[PDB]
Formats: structure tokens, C-alpha cells, sequence
């Protein structure tokens, strides 16, 4: 039995149904089947348990036609029809946070998970900010617990999509940057800090915010412009910003802070200062109640 | 229908982002066959033939 059996010999590349050793042609051709995958499994019925084993057939239907052990977790030994064992029990990051549950740490943790949500009736009849509290913990968990040997990210970002839409919400990720999420999580992993994760859940289920950076994301696209490395998040109530108008659209308007961009709404803004306002104007703007 | 639009709008955008938030853009034959679909061109039963007939 060893982690290694996961890879071809002297290769990176993961074993896979192609047969593709060429990492990139492999990765390609994954995230072609993946994608394929995605748009069918829109088409399912919404469980009635939200569990590990929905987790894992959300992993089996991604990723079957790469993996043989597609919904497979990775402390179970996994046996390749071509005869080895393989198992990674540890999976150790590179220069990376408090790192990844260890062997019966997932077991126990995805556990706790099917009682919590067992329990609490998947999180169902509940408001919306009821939801997001509950989501979050179950969240920074399946985070830490990261319990597939790849494919990770992408089958819990659906699970709690999925979850979000039968308890009767919404969670919006693809609003979401790669710079953002990662600031969220390891705010959680290393400061036991939830406020950015928290403001995260909050920007993209709100229906007045997930307007506002739907508009932006939009104008950004069309612009050619990629913010997958900066911070886009929606003012917080309350909070004051300082920085560069960067102009306004029909639903919101952005401003840019340290090189963050921060959206809030249009009627927010004093009347008296969108009249004459110009892109690199420096403003500063409170969001309200 | 508008309605189902909306969904398959949302649909493409979510499988382009969630791939984006690994560091993993998509090939331009994906790109191609998903934005017919999401505008859309084609069923879902012929975005499916297009996906396995795709040579990358
Ligand atoms: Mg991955």
C-alpha cells in the first residue's frame, strides 16, 4: 500500500481512465469530462439526506470518467484494476496552514457531519442568516477535512450549492475570486478569524448583493479584464472606504482600495456627488444601515 | 424560455468559475461547446454528443 500508487512511476501525473501521462493533456482532458459532468448533474433530483454519501456520489459523477476511484475517500485503500494499492491518509501541503485531517481524524470528521446535518433537518425551514451560520461551520469542516485525493474544492463548493438551493437559498460562488476565498479560509485556518468568510457566505446570497456583483463580474468580463487574483467583495454595512472611483453602472458602482475592489449600491451614493464624479476621483464612502 | 436561459447561464458560469478557483482555465473546444449550450445552439442531449466527439 502506498500514496505513490495514486501516480504513474517516475510521473506527477495521477492515474487515469485515458491513459493520458502528460500532465497538461490530462489536465485538459479532466477538466473537459468534468465539465461535461457538471452541466448533466444539473439535471438530478436534489437528495432527500445531504450526507458523505451524497458528497461522494457529487465526486463519482465528476470525475467517473477520469478515475476509477471516482467517490472514493482517500484513507479507504483503493485497488487500481492494474493490481497496486494505494491510500493517502496524510496529505501534506507545501508551505501551506494548519494542513489536513489525518486518517481516522476524516472519518470521525465526516461523522460529526451526517449528525449535524441529520439533526438539524439539512438545514432546513430556517432564515436565511440561520442558514448561513450553520453552512459556515459545516464549511470550515469539509474544508479541513478535505477528505478526496483530488477534487476536492470543486465537489463541496456543489454540495453546499445544492444544500443551500433545497433549504431554500442561494450560495453563489461563482461570484467568488481565487484571491478571496483563499484570504476566507486561511483567516479561518490560521486566525480563528470567521468574519471574512462570513461577509463571503453574505455577498453571494443576499439577492441585493449577488445583483451588484453579477453587474461588475459582467462589466469585467466585457472589459477582458481578470480579477481572479484581487479581492471583489460588496461594502459591509457600516464600514467606511477611502480610494480611487473607479465608475458606476446601472445597478452599483466600484471603488478601488489598495487595490481591492469593493461594489456598493448606486443609491447609496449622495446624489449630490454622483452628478460630478470622474474614475480616479478619490471618494470616500460609508455604506449604510 | 427566458426562465431556463437564466439556468443555463448561471450553469456554464458556475463550471467556468469553479475551475477558475482551482487555477485550471478550460480548453477553448470546452469553451465553445459550453457557451453553445448556455446561449443555447444545441439540447443538452446534443451539447452532450459535441462533448464526446470534442478532440483536444
Ligand atoms: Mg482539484
Amino acid at each position: 500500500i502506498s500514496p505513490h500508487h495514486y501516480v504513474y512511476p517516475n510521473t506527477t501525473t495521477l492515474k487515469n481512465k485515458y491513459g493520458i501521462k502528460n500532465l497538461n493533456a490530462f489536465l485538459e482532458k479532466c477538466s473537459h469530462d468534468t465539465a461535461k459532468a457538471m452541466i448533466n448533474l444539473r439535471e438530478e433530483s436534489l437528495p432527500e439526506y445531504f450526507d458523505t454519501a451524497y458528497l461522494c456520489h457529487i465526486h463519482q459523477q465528476l470525475f467517473k470518467n477520469t478515475f476509477e476511484w471516482a467517490g472514493y475517500l482517500r484513507h479507504i485503500p483503493f485497488t487500481f484494476a492494474d493490481g497496486t494499492t494505494a491510500a493517502m491518509p496524510e496529505m501534506k501541503r507545501t508551505g501551506w496552514k494548519n494542513a489536513f485531517a489525518i486518517g481516522d481524524e476524516i472519518q470521525e470528521g465526516l461523522q460529526r457531519l451526517d449528525q449535524t446535518l441529520a439533526e438539524k433537518n439539512n438545514l432546513q425551514g430556517l432564515t436565511r442568516e440561520e442558514f448561513n451560520s450553520e453552512a459556515i461551520e459545516l464549511f470550515n469542516s469539509l474544508n479541513q477535512l478535505h477528505p478526496f485525493r483530488e477534487g476536492n474544492g470543486r465537489t463541496q463548493r456543489l454540495f453546499f450549492e445544492n444544500l443551500a438551493k433545497a433549504a431554500g437559498h442561494q450560495l453563489n460562488f461563482s461570484l467568488i475570486t481565487k484571491e478571496r476565498m483563499m484570504v476566507a479560509s486561511v483567516a479561518v485556518a490560521e486566525n480563528g478569524d470567521l468574519e471574512p468568510m462570513q461577509h463571503l457566505f453574505e455577498d453571494i446570497s443576499n439577492p441585493e448583493k449577488i445583483r451588484l456583483l453579477k453587474e461588475f463580474m459582467h462589466t469585467m468580463k466585457n472589459t477582458g479584464r481578470n480579477v481572479n487574483d484581487r479581492p471583489v467583495m460588496v461594502a459591509k454595512e457600516g464600514e467606511t472606504y477611502t480610494g480611487t472611483y473607479r465608475g458606476a453602472g446601472l445597478e452599483g458602482f466600484a471603488l478601488n482600495v489598495k487595490g481591492a475592489y469593493i461594489i456598493g449600491n448606486i443609491d447609496h451614493l449622495p446624489p449630490e456627488q454622483l452628478k460630478i464624479l470622474k474614475p480616479g476621483d478619490k471618494i470616500t464612502f460609508t455604506a449604510p444601515k | 424560455t427566458l426562465e431556463e436561459l437564466k439556468k443555463r447561464r448561471e450553469a456554464v458560469d458556475a463550471v467556468i468559475s469553479t475551475h477558475a478557483l482551482e487555477g485550471i482555465a478550460l480548453h477553448p473546444k470546452t469553451l465553445k461547446i459550453l457557451e453553445g449550450y448556455a446561449r443555447g445552439n444545441t439540447s443538452l442531449e446534443e451539447f452532450n454528443t459535441l462533448m464526446d466527439n470534442a478532440k483536444l
